[PDB]
DNA sequence: CGTCCGAAGAGATTCAGAG
DNA sequence: CTCTGAATCTCTTCCTCGTGTGGTCAGGACG
RNA sequence: GCAGAGGUUCUAGCUACACCCUCUAUAAAAAACUAAGGACCACACGA
């Protein structure tokens, strides 16, 4: 539970950017089977994003990164 | 998904093409058979079968059958849906001219024929016959034909020409015209007018043309033939009923047309006579254009209930338009409505919420997750688990609640703090509860207010929400730097109790260890809250670089303020607890902690401070009781006074000493000054009456009465209201506004008299009134303000622009009203400003001006500081972030892509409910004096006299910044020399403002020239003198004979000859106006700076505010002199006064015509600067844009804004007031076209004019020159590249009107465009989303 | 005390169907859009705009997807958008969506 | 059984003084 | 005698959300 | 489970937002279950 996003927002300096990272991530906690990787305590998917985005482990360029990642694992699958 | 919209006049092959069939019969259903008749306006037929897949005939029932008509209903099979797209048509029997085009103010039916509205509207309703394809015939070919003409020209006139009647007429004349050829005709007739008049009328004509020749648009397609209808299921009204079906609806327009067009139909086979064809066929148009728009055409049709049916322009127009209604703003699903409740127990983030309102607003979330849990296998089942309320189902929604943000929201939006997300907390009951401090910043009372409950649903949108929404993300008001979440009522009050000194309390004078110590020794209660002890405190500091160190001291202080300390952050010093903590002192407090800690510390205190403020609130019961208040002892006694002073001015009247008026303005002033008398003593009956021992005999100290407490520590009420109960209440204006003579002697706590409750309860229901109209004027205002706005949105990180206003604190003459640091602050600065000490950077260019920043700039004490501001921004269609400064929501420059435009308008209309419906120079302190843009000659007597009308004294203090600036007219004498240290309180300037002084710049003789006694100039004698003064006539009052003589005065030598000005050519000619008396005789030497000649010489409202942002001319303007040159005068008071401007070495371009009335300051030998005013008055703000520049007027405006809303004491920063004004003056003026496609007359948005110039600056041909032009928000909102911004805005049938006339194709790209369209707004997150796009195409 | 997820619609197919002792919703007014404006609020904004209210297949698959679990939005057009369009085509004035 | 009859201001549009 | 600046005449709304009460073309008989 | 019908119940149930199984022309061993449509104007009141 994160009562401020402000770790976020220096974290991610525009606060409209954060939006779209941590919803992306987020949606990816959804719809894929993947966990995010800080530990989750009854806390929602939007929430423990957020939580991720603040320790920096996550951010928008990581996340595009390990999405063009999985993209190739992807291509390699078919071979 | 899909681009821009277009929209353009729709011809009637269009109109056939979308239509899927044709309506011949009126009534729509039989009501015996519920079933749609087979050509009635419901039909399954034309539009489409009323059941999804079910077919009138029932052969078809099922989805393989769609697609299949029946032949025998003739039907086709689809789902209901589709019959809301699908449209039918009328196709009436004679042509009919659309309403808009014809009634509308700029005529476009009118203006194309160039025939008057009244001919046009004559020939439709076949009075008279228009004249078509003349041809050989003494009638012109547009000539409008009476019915007795028209008969006497049949006779005349045996040829095959005819004068056709009614809308078809029109059409065939709407064919016969080129619009090419009367292109290039009319664009010649431009060429060869010599008039401004007609040459604007032409060249409307010309845009109406090129606009129809630019466009996919015909002349007759104006006049419909065809007539669409609107599909069945998008008709409004025609309930069941209980079965009666029955209501006033566009249908029943619909019915009268299709009637009267069958009707048509019936007697053009019959072949009627012309006369009862005629009076139909005008029937059959008042039906078409009252289904168009109802009351458009002096005639309104009624329904029923005598009421005027809707219509298809009502529909979209007003607020009752679906516009308004269903479009700009939606009810949404997901709401939740209920009353406010307080529950001090919540943190800031968290709100009361009860637990059936948050089980019906998050009922598909509980759905999913019982499906989720496997504990309901179906939907149905998990309905029918949460209709059984069981214990499974609240656990479901403790899990979907916990970190679920959802928006409360209070019903008036003001701002944009109306509405905030919070994190929900399940509550047993029925009435929502709100954050104590949020309370303050939602205005919301706990009086049955209720707020509005919306559910975000996606991932998206819990996180927008959480991310932004939230309260504790936004702290800081966007009006203003202040904090909004301030202490507010009880949670002051508590503060202040604690932060109190008694001289002589339970445990004063130990010492203590820390707030630990205190706080145990006032819960046992040995030592008492508030009493002076020395108490030890960790005092932790910010000075290291991301560090903090402790500071151990023995600070003396109250037992209350050590308590209070343990509650504060660390960083935080002690300095701010240790006063009494005000309410303006804890808003200090709070914002020093935003600006030091950061956002989540002070949350954390803020919170905790409210739950303190409360608890020792509680603790103190400062109890408000009758025995609290306190009538003063000299009340009586001052009552008395003022009674023997009303008495004897009274007695002065009755023996006619003291007339009637100067009588009742004594007995005003008299009563006031006892007024304030009674005010200061109840004042010091509060508080210095106070007295309790000091171990000593006696001590005089701080009041603690409870009254007093609430007034002084801000909590509620001021101090006029507590003079209002304890004190004389003062004087109560009548309704008209008068002061009543006698006033209310009796305060609220004694018993009040009848006659004063009468008094009284005039100014309250007066007040209460003022509330309605403020309500509705600053609603009116706050929509004005924002669709103005929203076409602003940070664009650009860095505008890169050196150009920037120049701030300097504001000054009235007296104290300046607002320093220049708190002007500046959250600007980024236009230039590197200069350190006092000369060629120093104190600031870079481009830096951001934080708050350590700015403390350093007031330590410099620097004087003007250019800043850079959105109207210098150059950027198209955005605003640099960097240009706009601090977005003041949060500690940082704005963040790319925030919508500046609506934050503005919101914080500019929101105080509108605050604001209200309706000699000689003294220097405050001693400092240096300047004078600036003076032309000074001495005196006589050595004294400085100006020549310039414009001088400006400034008060300079050692520091260097300007104290106080005075304005000092034209012939003004000053004592004090400048740059001399002046001593406070000393007047350096006198002068007299009836006498209108005309100084002589060189002493010496004058010779009378074109004087002649009786005729130009009366001598008058004056018997106290005993000199007679020579008195110039004026020239109106004076004969046309002495008129046109002007009377010069000439400087001489004792020789005679003519003396120059010192060091120019031109002589040191001087001229005397009408209505000067001259005591100075001719022959007689004249000391320089001597004046020749006595001549005799707003509201802060918030319509004050709507007319300046709509730019209002002032009913009486100033003349500004258009360019720098020299005055003449070609003709005096010949009707009007002409004043000419011409410079020494450029021909006269200005001719300036005056009205004789008028005050003139200009004299005319004395030369004029161009933007210098002439005549003193009101300024337009047009003018200043015209002359001064783009930077002159919107430092004007802001200025004059800020004035109007400091006089109520709100503060609105000026970045607000500045993007409305670059909103204002969007619009430009081309002076001449150039290398621009552009032509000179036509007017175009600043930003293509600059992209258009900006690109021929890249290519060789030099950019158009362009002219700035200031324009109304209301005018500036209407005229706009998008017409559906200006549609939802006011006028849409002129703006619908105009766009489909010139075709004008939107390009969307707008908040309001965007909102309406529902496609991502490109204000917050979705700027993202629309760069994006961008990059796609 | 008018909390409700989802209500009958109205012929512009705005789902509230007016403030009423019957189930519905409270309006969104213009203000209210003005307020998420001024934020760097416009996912929200887009819901409360078309998902919420006057969207019909963005209504029932955002509903299917809330009860699936996954809060995913279809934007799609607001039937009062095409109630508009409709009505200005009834005036006799051509309004089209450019592809 | 179905079927035909105040107020405030802005803008256009007259309007009219003056060479 | 043809426009000038002025006075008059015509559009266009004039807050913003609740909650309760009521009233709403009405064709009418006839092949 | 996407075009239809049948089945143990209860007229009818083929995903209609919608709940189980079968197949491409034939009807039953079987328990939790079912409904998707409707305005304006006036008055008063709260903010
Ligand atoms: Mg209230």
């Amino acid at each position: 539970a994160r009562v401020t996003v402000q770790d976020a927002v220096e974290k991610i300096g525009n606060r409209f950017d954060l939006v779209l990272v941590a919803a992306r991530r987020a949606r990816q906690m959804q719809v894929g089977g993947k966990d995010p990787l800080v530990p989750e305590e009854n806390d929602k998917t939007t929430v423990i994003a957020l939580r991720e985005i603040e320790e920096g482990l996550i951010n928008n360029q990581i996340l595009d990164v390990r999405e063009r990642q999985e993209q190739q694992e992807q291509e390699a699958a078919e071979l | 998904e899909f681009d821009a919209i277009k929209i353009a006049l729709a011809s009637p092959d269009m109109i056939r093409s979308w239509s899927f069939g044709e309506v011949k019969k009126p009534e729509t259903i039989n009501y015996r058979t519920f079933k749609p008749e087979r050509d009635g306006l419901f039909c399954a037929r034309i539009f489409g079968p009323v059941k999804d897949y079910e077919c009138l005939c029932g052969k078809y029932k099922r989805l393989k059958h769609r697609g299949v008509i029946c032949e025998k209903c003739g039907v086709e099979v689809t789902q209901t849906k589709v019959r809301r797209e699908r449209m039918g048509h009328i196709e009436l029997a004679s042509p009919t001219a659309h309403i808009w085009f014809l009634k509308s103010l700029p005529s476009r039916i009118g203006l194309l024929l160039d025939m008057p509205l009244r001919d046009i509207e004559r020939v439709l309703y076949f009075e008279s016959y228009v004249v078509i394809e003349g041809g050989m015939t003494n009638l012109e070919r547009q000539q409008i034909l009476t019915e007795e003409q028209y008969l006497d020209a049949l006779e005349e006139f045996g040829d095959e020409f005819d004068a056709k009647m009614g809308a078809e007429a029109i059409q065939a004349l709407l064919k016969s015209m080129d619009l090419e050829q009367e292109c290039e005709q009319l664009r010649e007739e431009l060429n060869e007018t010599n008039s401004e008049t007609k040459r604007k009328k032409l060249t409307k004509r010309i845009k109406l043309l090129e606009a129809f020749v630019q466009s996919g648009n015909k002349p007759e397609w104006m006049i419909l033939t065809v007539l669409p209808v609107l599909p069945p299921d998008l008709r409004p009204l025609v309930p069941l009923d209980g079965g009666r079906f029955a209501t006033s609806d566009l249908n029943d327009l619909y019915r009268r047309v299709i009637n009267r067009n069958n009707r048509l139909k019936r007697l053009l086979d019959l072949a009627a006579p012309d006369i009862i064809v005629r009076n139909e066929k005008r029937m059959l148009q008042e039906a078409v254009d009252a289904l168009l728009d109802n009351g458009r055409r002096g005639r309104a049709i009624t329904g029923s209930n005598k009421r005027p049916l809707k219509s298809l322009a009502d529909m979209i127009k007003g607020k009752q338009g679906r516009f308004r209604q269903n479009l700009l703003g939606k009810r949404v699903d997901y709401s939740g409505r209920s009353v406010i409740t307080v529950g001090p127990y919540l943190r800031l983030h968290q709100c009361g919420l009860p637990k059936k309102m948050a089980l019906e607003l998050f009922k598909p979330f509980i759905y999913g997750k019982l499906e989720l849990r496997g504990l309901a296998t179906t939907i149905k089942a998990a309905k029918k688990m949460v209709e059984r309320e069981e214990a499974v189902v609240w656990d479901i929604l403790d899990e979907v609640i916990r970190e679920h943000p959802v928006l409360l929201n209070r019903a008036p939006t003001l701002h944009r703090l109306g509405i905030q997300a919070f994190e929900p907390v399940l509550i047993e009951g029925k009435a929502i509860q709100l954050h104590p401090l949020v309370c303050a910043a939602y205005n919301a009372d706990f009086d049955g207010d209720q707020m509005a409950v919306h559910v975000p649903l996606t991932l998206e949108a819990q996180l927008e929400a959480r991310a932004l929404m939230m309260s504790t993300n936004n702290i800081l008001s966007p009006a203003n730097g202040e904090p909004i979440i301030v202490p507010s009522q009880d949670v002051v009050l508590g503060l202040y109790y604690m932060t109190r000194d008694c001289v002589n309390a339970k445990g004063e004078g130990m010492v203590l260890t820390g707030p630990k110590e205190a706080e145990r020794l006032y819960r046992s209660g040995l030592a008492s809250l508030h009493a002076r002890v020395k108490v030890r405190i960790t005092e932790y500091e910010k000075d290291a670089n991301g560090e903090l160190v402790a500071k151990t001291s023995l600070k003396d202080t109250t037992v209350g303020r050590a308590i209070l300390w343990m509650i504060v952050p660390k960083g935080l010093p002690y300095s701010i607890v240790n006063q009494a903590l005000g309410k303006k002192a804890i808003s200090k407090m709070l914002n020093t902690c935003y600006r030091i800690l950061g956002l989540k510390p002070t949350v954390i205190f803020a919170d905790q401070i409210m739950y303190t403020g409360f608890a020792y609130a509680a603790r103190s019961g400062a109890s408000v009781g009758i025995d609290d208040m306190v009538i003063p002892e000299k009340k009586h006694e001052i009552i008395s006074e003022a009674e023997a002073e009303v008495a004897e001015i009274q007695e002065q009247f009755q023996s006619g000493l003291v007339t009637a008026g100067e009588r009742y303005n004594k007995v005003i002033d008299i009563w006031a000054a006892a007024n304030d008398r009674v005010s200061k003593a109840m004042m010091d009956n509060l508080q210095t009456e106070t007295v309790i021992n000091r171990d000593g005999q006696e001590e005089k100290q701080v009041s603690f009465n409870s009254i007093y407490m609430m007034a002084d520590s801000g909590a509620r009420g001021s101090a006029a209201q507590i003079r209002q109960l304890a004190g004389m209440r003062g004087l109560m204006a009548k309704p008209d506004g008068s002061i009543i003579e006698t006033p209310i002697t009796a305060n609220f706590r004694e018993g009040l008299n009848v006659l004063q409750y009468f008094i009284s309860t005039h100014g309250a229901r007066k007040g209460l009134a003022d509330t309605a109209l403020k309500t509705a004027n600053s609603g009116y205002l706050t929509r004005r303000l924002v669709d103005v706005a929203q076409d602003l949105v940070v664009t650009e990180d860095d505008c890169g622009t050196h150009e920037g206003i120049m701030m300097t604190p504001v000054i009235e003459g007296g104290d300046v009203k607002e320093p220049l640091r708190d002007r500046v602050l959250g600007r980024v600065t236009a230039e590197d400003v200069l350190k006092p000490g000369t060629a120093d950077i104190l600031v870079p260019r481009n830096t951001l001006l934080h708050e350590q920043w700015c403390d350093l700039l007031e330590e410099n004490s620097v004087d003007a500081v250019k800043v850079r501001s959105v109207v210098s921004c150059d950027t198209d269609f955005g605003v640099c972030a960097h240009c706009y400064g601090r977005d003041l929501a949060r500690g940082h420059i704005i963040n790319k892509g925030e919508a500046i435009g609506v934050i503005a308008a919101q914080s500019i209309g929101e105080p509108g409910t605050q604001l209200t419906m309706r000699s000689s120079i003294q220097v405050k302190n001693k400092g240096s004096i300047k004078l600036s843009n003076v032309k000074s000659v001495v005196n006589s007597s050595g004294k400085l006299v100006i020549t310039s009308r414009n001088t400006e004294l400034k008060l300079i203090d050692e520091f260097g910044r300007t104290k106080e600036s005075y304005k000092v007219p034209y012939g003004a004498v000053l004592a004090k020399g400048d740059g001399e240290q002046v001593a406070g309180g000393e007047t350096v300037a006198n002068w007299d403002p009836h006498t209108m002084p005309v100084i002589t710049e060189v002493s010496g003789f004058v010779r009378f020239t074109d004087m002649i006694d009786g005729q130009t100039i009366t001598r008058q004698t004056d018997e106290l003198t005993g000199l007679s003064s020579l008195v110039v006539l004026d020239s109106a009052e004076r004969t046309a004979g002495g008129k046109d003589l002007r009377p010069a005065l000439k400087i001489v030598d004792a020789q005679g000859n003519d003396v120059l000005i010192p060091g120019t050519d031109m002589p040191a000619q001087y001229f005397l106006p009408g209505k000067a008396i001259v005591q100075l005789e001719d022959g007689v030497q004249i000391s320089s700076g001597d004046t020749l000649a006595r001549i005799p010489q707003i509201t802060g409202g918030l319509p004050r505010v709507a007319d300046l942002f709509e730019a209002r001319r002032p009913k009486e303007p100033a003349i500004l002199a258009e360019i720098s040159g020299i005055v003449s005068f070609g003709k005096e008071t010949k009707g009007k006064r002409r004043l000419v401007i011409t410079p020494v070495d450029g021909s006269d371009p200005y001719e300036e015509m005056i009205p004789k009335w008028r005050q003139l300051n200009v004299f005319e030998g004395e030369r004029v600067e161009r933007g210098d005013v002439i005549s003193d008055g009101p300024e337009a703000p047009h003018d200043i844009l015209r002359l001064r520049g783009v930077h002159a007027v919107t430092r004007y405006i802001v200025n004059e804004v800020q004035d109007v809303y400091r006089l109520q004491g709100v503060k609105i920063n000026d970045k607000h007031i500045e993007v409305i004004v670059r909103q204002m003056l969007r619009k430009a003026t081309i002076v001449n076209a150039g290398s621009s496609d552009f032509l000179e007359g036509e007017q175009v948005e600043y930003s293509r004019v600059k992209i258009a110039n900006r690109e021929l600056e890249a290519n060789g041909k030099v950019g158009a020159t362009y002219s700035r032009d200031l324009l109304g928000i209301t005018k500036a909102s209407l005229a706009t590249e998008s017409f559906i911004s200006a549609a939802s805005f006011q006028e849409t049938t002129r703006v619908l009107t105009e766009a489909a006339v010139a075709g004008k194709r939107d390009e969307l790209r707008g908040l309001k465009e965007n909102v309406i369209v529902g496609r991502l707004i490109p204000a917050g997150t979705g700027y993202a989303y629309h760069q994006d796009r961008m990059r796609r195409r | 005390m008018h909390a409700r997820s989802t209500g009958s619609y109205s012929l512009v197919t705005q789902q509230p169907l007016g403030g009423k002792a019957q189930f519905g919703g409270q309006r969104f007014g213009e203000m209210e859009v003005w307020a998420l404006e001024a934020y760097g609020a416009a996912y929200t904004l887009q819901e409360m705009l078309t998902v919420k209210s006057d969207d019909v297949n963005g209504r029932t698959k955002m509903y299917k997807n809330i009860v699936d679990g996954n809060h995913q939005m279809e934007p799609g057009m607001p039937e009062s958008f095409n109630v508009l369009l409709k009505e200005i085509r009834s005036l006799g004035i051509n309004i089209e969506l450019e592809d």
